[PDB]
């Protein structure tokens, strides 16, 4: 009904930067706001950021500042620029997508990004 | 294809911020002009705003496990872990609830019954009172998925718990404005409705809520932004957005008389042009009908202009 | 256009035959086959049948003008004189009683309130019992635009005769058979639904009553053929019919995997192809979508094929 | 708004046939269900009988077996064929349609009916 695909991810120090896209395909006038949810291991997706049709966008307070999605309607895909990442900002970000009821209906496959640190 | 809205007069709707019909259809700019309601709340692209449900069976409910303590400073209290009312888990997000959580203040009586899922399941019911308001009370914090309330009225020692539904009863000092949804930490809400043109002023859908006082029950008015039956319509259909408004025209039923013209603006209110001081009702027993879109600064005729 | 339905999941839909969340999809070949359902009836054309109102808050409820009177060792009686539930003059016609008037049997608990017209009107609140009928002593009437229930009291309760609205709280002795709409004389119904092509059933969608005994309460299934948002969705749309069916198929909303196929009725209930002779529960988080307009004969795929 | 004009009407001796039409004109969309109501002088007024856009009618059981509605969707027009007249169907025959609420919004003119005996 509405596929999502995550691009981007991976491996980064603390202080780097990641941009990860997601595009949606299938019935996708049934697809209106798109964000992402971030999950660690054995703990349930968490809220990162969302952005509506009308490109209104909300944040975790967690993330303000240093993450921003952005849109292109046509496409039906998003971005998320992440900037001064965290070692607290590992987990696997996936992209989620509300349908007409206002519930977040449908999920990516999820991509690791992963904040290492190097004790000098 | 065009915007365009269903043929249904405003008396035979659904109420979208409290569970009951539409009772009246007014302006009154003595009021608060740019609420910040967050359900009744949709785009005309179709994005459901704020805490809005599409059904109006959610309308000032909520859905939760109930467990009992005592509250240091208050007393026996029940805490409500909240979930969403088609049982999907709570996850804080994007807006300051669950869908259909109440977007008021005041004393909120609510019903709450044992959660129904197959013929047979035995079912209790108790009655709560729950403060919705400038609360700075860390068990009521319903954007992290947590409320609480006092028990007011039990039909037995065997109180309801486990996973229950919350429905409204009766309102005690209402006052329309948003409770307190993240125990006085910023929390994600749809906007105030606006902005309005200069002498342009918020088209409200009225309802009526029991609001008591130990003794006397009396009427108390809520108004919304739009019927639900609007609201689902806008989610059901993907618009293209052509422009800030849509021109309608609100008309009698019976005789095809103008009663007003409207701006219907992309964030799902409607204005109209009125500089009275006072309160102006509307028959209920009209019809909207999409004219044109328009720009935000498309000047419409004063109500009763000929 | 085209038909379309609302990309709505059952769950998050509104009950059109008691005013609740749907909480169940099925079919249950050991259910009634054609019910005659009078709410949550709708044509694809736009027409509301049967009782069936447009708002959900409608659903299960009425308005009266409401006189009070006490007799000895029942307690208060209420006549209740109908109206519309928008205020509007009801006239007997073409449907069984006032839009939204409950369409199925028991001892409905109502909770009866004052009409509120503005802020600040003084409102009473007072539960009657409701027996909806038949029974081969009731008498009730809502074609005619009368009906009656009664409060177990000791002495007078000081109601005052004036204008009312009347909720559901709770049934005892449910049954889902239609009331007693005439004083026991024939009424105009929405047919029963149906008919269905050999191998096909009604598709379900279920909400959960309160059903009391004298200690005790427990849910109670109630089903209806649409939920209330396709209702106010047809209503709404003046689609033109050009077969006699839809085709839909329901999918699982992310994966788009078919659970079903299924025939829309043009007169507003869905069929599925199913054999088995015990209950067949759905997830309830599927969409329906309509694939094409069908004959009355299109056969459908078994569902599990 | 909805006009319904009637058009037919008239006198007629007891046991004959009269034919009545109504054609709906205006906001003709938010028109469903058209019907007809008749009152006497000193009556309520009375349903006689309707049609769906889908051709499902209902009757009165006082006219059943004797007045036959019709309707052309594409003219927004009903016809009633009143058979076996009798004094009693003395009255203002009244068009009616239904909105897309159920509930009927639109009232026609009327027209005379008179059965002699």
């Amino acid at each position: 009904q509405v596929q999502l695909q995550e691009s981007g991810g991976g491996l980064v120090q603390a202080g780097g930067s990641l941009r990860l896209s997601c595009a949606a395909s299938g019935r996708t006038f049934s697809l209106t706001t798109m964000g992402w949810f971030r999950q660690a291991p054995g703990e349930d997706r968490a809220f990162v950021t969302s952005i509506s049709r009308a490109a209104y966008t909300y944040y975790a307070d967690s993330v303000k500042g240093r993450f921003t999605i952005s849109r292109d309607n046509a496409k039906n895909m998003v971005s998320l620029q992440m900037n001064s990442l965290k070692p607290e900002d590992t987990a696997v970000y996936v992209c989620a997508g509300k349908g007409q009821g206002g519930t977040w209906d449908y999920w990516g496959q999820g991509t690791q990004v992963t904040v290492s640190s190097h004790h000098h | 294809r065009m915007v365009d809205l269903p043929v249904i007069q405003p008396r035979l709707c659904t109420h979208a911020r409290w569970p009951a019909p539409v009772y009246g259809l007014l302006v009154d700019p003595s009021l608060p002009s740019n609420p910040q309601w967050q359900n009744g709340r949709v785009h005309v692209d179709g994005t459901l705003l704020g805490t809005t449900p599409i059904s109006g069976s959610w309308v000032s409910c909520f859905a939760a496990e109930a467990a009992y303590k005592f509250q240091s400073g208050t007393g026996e209290v029940a805490t409500f872990t909240l979930i969403e009312q088609d049982g999907s888990a709570y996850v804080p997000g994007d807006r300051a609830a669950p869908l259909g959580y109440p977007d008021f203040s005041g004393q909120l009586e609510i019903e709450v019954q044992t959660e129904t899922t197959k013929t047979g399941d035995k079912l209790k019911v108790t009655t709560f009172e729950m403060i919705l308001g400038p609360t700075t009370n860390a068990d009521q914090a319903p954007y992290q998925g947590r409320v609480f309330a006092s028990v007011t009225a039990a039909a037995s020692l065997d109180l309801v718990d486990g996973r229950v539904r919350a429905v409204p009863r009766s309102i005690y000092g209402f006052q329309d404005t948003i409770p307190e949804y993240n125990d006085g930490l910023l929390v994600p809400l749809a906007p105030p409705i606006g902005p309005f043109l200069p002498g342009e002023v918020l088209l409200r859908f009225r309802t009526y809520m029991r609001q008591i006082d130990t003794a006397d029950a009396a009427a108390e008015a809520i108004d919304c932004a739009l019927p639900q039956e609007f609201v689902s319509w806008f989610a059901s259909n993907a618009f293209t957005v052509q422009s800030e408004a849509l021109l309608l025209r609100y008309r009698n039923t019976l005789t095809g008389q103008l009663l007003f013209e409207c701006k219907l603006y992309n964030e799902g209110y409607i204005a109209l042009s009125y500089s009275g001081s006072g309160p102006l009702t509307f028959p209920t027993d009209g019809i909207f009908e999409v004219v044109s879109w328009v720009p935000r600064l498309y000047q419409l005729a004063s109500v009763g202009s000929l």
